[PDB]
């Protein structure tokens, strides 16, 4: 909802990796034969964010759903709230039950609105649970591969001497 | 020997003007409502900014540690500016955003700030039927409540407004006589009638 | 390829809704980001002046089209904040944007003494609460409108990104 | 209603201020003149300042209570009524207790609504200030962008060198 | 003394409340200009990788710093806006954070046939309206869970960028 700044956090470390791409292209050489680890890490994180800014973008969408713009249908929220987890007296009296049809109506709009945040909040964890191992995974595997990534035991590999002093 | 004089035109362009007008912003930050939440936003993006003119100057500038050149004083005290503008809105924001359900105005604040204050920065300012009856009053009961805790409300709020009138004028004052005592001592910088040699 | 991500978020600054106050935050950092990427590529990139390069042209591109997203987001921003109290929604507005195009939008899944002066005090009460009803109903509609374009717009630049993508990077890789 | 104006006005700043460190390194620290794309810079930068300052303005005023500031008539008659105009702008004790309880209802429920009308008067001074300041300068922006760079497009070399000499210095016609 | 104001800054956030829409945009915009500050450092001081300088230690202490600020404001956040429908408070929390600390603190300013249809209709009314009371009453409460947590790491902050400051910094100078 507005002011919770989803987009704003998304789209920033965005931009933070932009610049971080900025200054990386500083300091890789221009060969072409191979991508080098840390841009390939940086396109992951780009990739990354483009992904859960869309996500982001999609809970912010359905979370603002209201019956002006889309119907709630059973079937939504079954497949998620359910399974992913005298005329002066007569003019006072139509005045009143007015104000009472109108308050009613107000307020079952708010409910649905609330089921819709509800959807989003739900749509929300789950997308969390996938983004955090998906970072997390692709960070590690492309940094334990480079710290795999250490010289041979020998100079020469089928030569078995060492050529030292 | 060469006594030779600079001409800064192009230092003048590419690092003074926007700092100029960055300072402004930092003024402008306080004729801001508070309601618009454009506040921070103005902030910390003319500090991002003084920070990319930091960044365009880096590679412009001897450097040799005997002393700062006037123009990274200049930097550095636009910096701190709007660092302290954040700092300022920050606490104007938490001011316009007190209740009476988190705190409690004290007799300080409230003295200073709305009776001292505002007229130096020019502001001042039968059993259905008893159902019936009984909901009917707790309506108004709750309206009336509602009507004191709105009071209170804004009275913080004008607190925040005149802190942040104070604010805007003490900036302006604060940048205009640095900005204007660091030219100065810039164009005071001559060299000398006899080059001693 | 960080073009091509910075085009997919500006064709994807549609789908969000004005409710929340963040599509000009995410255009426009959209914006900075290909200014910031910009920068990158005028120090890796030949600076000749002999003829536009096929990434100048790609860039150019990302540009024109992140900037008029830009500027089809406050249209929309703006239809959406369309006050009834002066504006009145015209026959076109409401004969396209409500009549026909929400019809044949398929990937949309959208809509288709004193004891007297009481009596006259729950009288005004009502008497706002027609009045504010029909002002928010207007102001329904207008929101309504807004979205449909938002709609529209999306489907449009996700279009224009990837023939965009293709067009650009066609010939050249067929000669290939 | 959108709080995006100074986020667009202030990061459309920071992108000049990144091209203006893209300028800052191409040419040299000469003082001879100011480059015709570091004039463009400066102007614009300095346009876009001002145009900060009044969308602040605008948000004061759209942001103003009668608990905090007066709609004096001069403002009134200034925004309300001429300038729209000239812009072409569109537009039993126990029943007694409830009778007094209904009566003291409707007294603040007609104090809110006055209160919100002139929240909507103050909005729509705010409306005209902004349609103000964009008939100002948008056309200075757009013209003084136009006139610079025709400044600099024709600016083609005199067609002839050394002054007061007719002569062309051209192989195709030599002199002797 | 650019990172210093960073990490001043980067501590004040907790003074910045919630219903302000406005805590991801300073945290992150600070974490920009750190950034930026980044490519400023890299282009000033040495590429070394003979060992750790201070300049390096200190910067990774700001962005660190920078970091877990950002990740307790989203944490401050979420408690701000959980709705009771779904979290009802603990005890423990009530006991600590509005009964316990607000005291533990002094330099803070926190506080411690149809007439039937009419009946019916303002009952329900005044049944909604103290329902809505509780409701508000309980995210009230979290509200101000979420200031004492935001007074507490403000003063943890500060603190530890005082601290920080003069620990990556007293070793060598006190030599000095
Ligand atoms: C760092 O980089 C260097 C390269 O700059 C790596 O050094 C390479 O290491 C490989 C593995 O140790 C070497 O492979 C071994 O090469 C030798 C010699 O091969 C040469 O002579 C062969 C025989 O020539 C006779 O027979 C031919 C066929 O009948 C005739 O045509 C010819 O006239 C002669 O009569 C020849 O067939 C071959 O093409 C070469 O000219 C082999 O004897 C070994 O069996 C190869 N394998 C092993 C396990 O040694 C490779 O030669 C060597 N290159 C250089 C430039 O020294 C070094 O390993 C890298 N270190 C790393 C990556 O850590
Ligand atoms: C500007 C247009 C002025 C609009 C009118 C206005 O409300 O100004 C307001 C302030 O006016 C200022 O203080 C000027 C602030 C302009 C912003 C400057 C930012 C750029 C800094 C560039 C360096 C006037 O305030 P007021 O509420 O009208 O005063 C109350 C008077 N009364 C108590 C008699 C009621
Ligand atoms: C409000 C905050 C004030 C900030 C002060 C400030 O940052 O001064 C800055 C410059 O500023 C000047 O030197 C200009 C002089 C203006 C005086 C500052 C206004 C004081 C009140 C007016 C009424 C400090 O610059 P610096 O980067 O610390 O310069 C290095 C100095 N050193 C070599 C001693 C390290
Ligand atoms: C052109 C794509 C248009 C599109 O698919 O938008 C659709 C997806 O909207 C999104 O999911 C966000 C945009 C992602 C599109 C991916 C790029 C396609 C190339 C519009 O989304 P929606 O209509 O608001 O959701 C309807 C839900 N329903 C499909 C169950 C009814
Ligand atoms: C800090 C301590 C958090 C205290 C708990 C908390 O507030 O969780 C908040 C997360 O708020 C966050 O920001 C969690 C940050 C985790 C980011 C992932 C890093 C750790 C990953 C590896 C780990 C809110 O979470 P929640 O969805 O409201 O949880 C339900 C709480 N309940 C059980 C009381 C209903
Ligand atoms: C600027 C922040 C000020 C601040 O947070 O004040 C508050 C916390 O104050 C503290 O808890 C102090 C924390 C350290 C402040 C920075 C110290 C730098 C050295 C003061 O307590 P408060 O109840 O938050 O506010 C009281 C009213 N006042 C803010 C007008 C004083
Ligand atoms: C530019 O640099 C040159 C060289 O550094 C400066 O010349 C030197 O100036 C100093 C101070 O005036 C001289 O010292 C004094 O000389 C006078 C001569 O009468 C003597 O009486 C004093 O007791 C003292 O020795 C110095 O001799 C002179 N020469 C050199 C080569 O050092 C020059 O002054 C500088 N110009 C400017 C504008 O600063
Ligand atoms: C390119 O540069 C050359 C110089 O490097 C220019 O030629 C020189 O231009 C100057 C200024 O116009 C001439 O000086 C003038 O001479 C006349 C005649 O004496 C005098 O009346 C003027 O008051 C002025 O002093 C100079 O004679 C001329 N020649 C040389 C060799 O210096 C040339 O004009 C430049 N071309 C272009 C198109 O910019
Ligand atoms: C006589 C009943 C008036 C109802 C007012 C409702 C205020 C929310």
């Amino acid at each position: 909802q507005a002011g919770g700044q989803k987009c704003t956090l998304s789209i920033s470390v965005l931009l933070a990796q932009t610049i971080f791409l900025f200054l990386i292209a500083q300091k890789v050489p221009e060969t072409s034969l191979n991508v080098p680890l840390i841009g390939k890490y940086l396109i992951f994180v780009m990739f990354v964010s483009m992904l859960i800014v869309m996500n982001c973008v999609i809970v912010l969408n359905v979370s603002l759903r209201t019956p002006n713009t889309h119907s709630l249908s059973e079937k939504i929220k079954h497949l998620f709230l359910g399974f992913l987890p005298a005329p002066e007296i007569k003019s006072c009296v139509e005045a009143c039950n007015f104000i009472a049809k109108s308050t009613k109506e107000q307020n079952d709009s708010g409910s649905e609105n609330e089921n819709w945040v509800l959807i989003g909040k739900v749509i929300d964890k789950a997308c969390f649970w996938i983004a955090l191992l998906l970072f997390s995974i692709g960070t590690l595997a492309i940094f334990l591969t480079g710290h795999f990534n250490q010289v041979p035991e020998f100079p020469f590999p089928g030569d078995p001497r060492k050529y030292v002093p | 020997y060469l006594i030779i004089q600079r001409k800064p035109l192009f230092y003048i362009v590419y690092t003074i003007i926007p700092c100029i007008l960055i300072s402004i912003l930092a003024i402008l930050v306080f004729y801001l409502p508070p309601d618009a939440g454009e506040k921070m936003s103005l902030s910390i993006s003319a500090l991002l900014a003084v920070t990319v003119f930091l960044l365009l100057l880096a590679d412009k500038v001897p450097e040799t540690s005997l002393s700062v050149p006037i123009i990274i004083r200049y930097l550095m005290f636009i910096m701190i500016l709007v660092a302290f503008s954040v700092i300022l809105s920050v606490v104007v924001l938490n001011l316009h955003h007190r209740s009476p359900n988190t705190h409690t105005m004290p007799n300080w604040i409230r003295q200073i700030f709305i009776e001292t204050l505002p007229p130096f920065l020019w502001i001042q300012r039968p059993q259905d039927l008893k159902e019936a009856v009984e909901a009917i009053k707790y309506i108004a009961e709750q309206l009336e409540s509602a009507s004191e805790f709105d009071d209170l409300k804004k009275d913080w709020q004008y607190v925040a407004m005149v802190a942040d009138r104070l604010f805007l004028y003490v900036f302006f004052v604060i940048c205009s006589i640095g900005t204007f005592s660091i030219f100065l001592d810039a164009s005071h910088n001559v060299p000398p009638d006899n080059p001693f040699a | 390829i960080p073009c091509l991500l910075f085009s997919f978020l500006t064709g994807l600054v549609f789908y969000l809704p004005t409710d929340s106050g963040e599509k000009m935050t995410l255009s426009i950092s959209v914006l900075l980001s290909l200014t910031v990427f910009l920068l990158v590529i005028v120090e890796l990139i030949p600076s000749t002046s002999s003829a536009v390069p096929l990434i100048g042209k790609y860039m150019l591109f990302t540009m024109i089209f992140v900037i008029s997203s830009i500027i089809i987001t406050v249209v929309v921003i703006n239809t959406h904040h369309r006050s009834p109290s002066t504006h009145t929604m015209p026959q076109w507005v409401r004969k396209i944007f409500i009549d026909t195009i929400p019809n044949v939008m398929f990937f949309s899944t959208m809509k288709r003494p004193d004891v007297k002066s009481a009596i006259e005090g729950v009288k005004y009460i009502a008497e706002h609460m027609k009045s504010d009803e029909e002002s928010s109903n207007a102001a329904e509609e207008w929101k309504y409108v807004a979205m449909v374009i938002d709609h529209i717009l999306l489907c449009v630049f996700m279009l224009i990104c990837i023939i965009g993508t293709v067009s650009v990077f066609a010939g050249r890789l067929i000669e290939l | 209603e959108s709080g995006e104006k100074m986020s667009t006005a202030i990061s459309v700043l920071l992108a000049q201020a990144v091209f203006l460190l893209l300028t800052s390194q191409r040419l040299p620290e000469t003082a001879l003149a100011v480059p015709l794309i570091g004039k463009y810079l400066m102007f614009i930068m300095s346009l876009v300042t001002g145009v900060i300052v009044n969308c602040g303005i605008v948000l004061n005023f759209h942001f103003r209570t009668p608990s905090t500031h007066v709609l004096s008539t001069r403002v009134k008659q200034i925004f309300l009524e001429k300038l729209p105009r000239i812009l072409h702008m569109s537009r039993h004790d126990e029943i007694k207790s409830g009778i007094d309880s209904t009566n003291y209802i409707v007294k603040q429920i007609k104090e809110k609504n006055a209160y919100d009308e002139e929240v909507g008067n103050w909005n729509l001074v705010g409306q005209t200030i902004d349609r103000l300041s964009m008939f100002i300068i948008t056309p200075v922006m757009v013209l003084g962008t136009i006139f610079i760079f025709v400044m600099g497009n024709f600016n083609h070399p005199p067609a002839k060198p050394f002054e007061g000499d007719p002569f062309d210095y051209s192989s195709d016609h030599p002199r002797c």
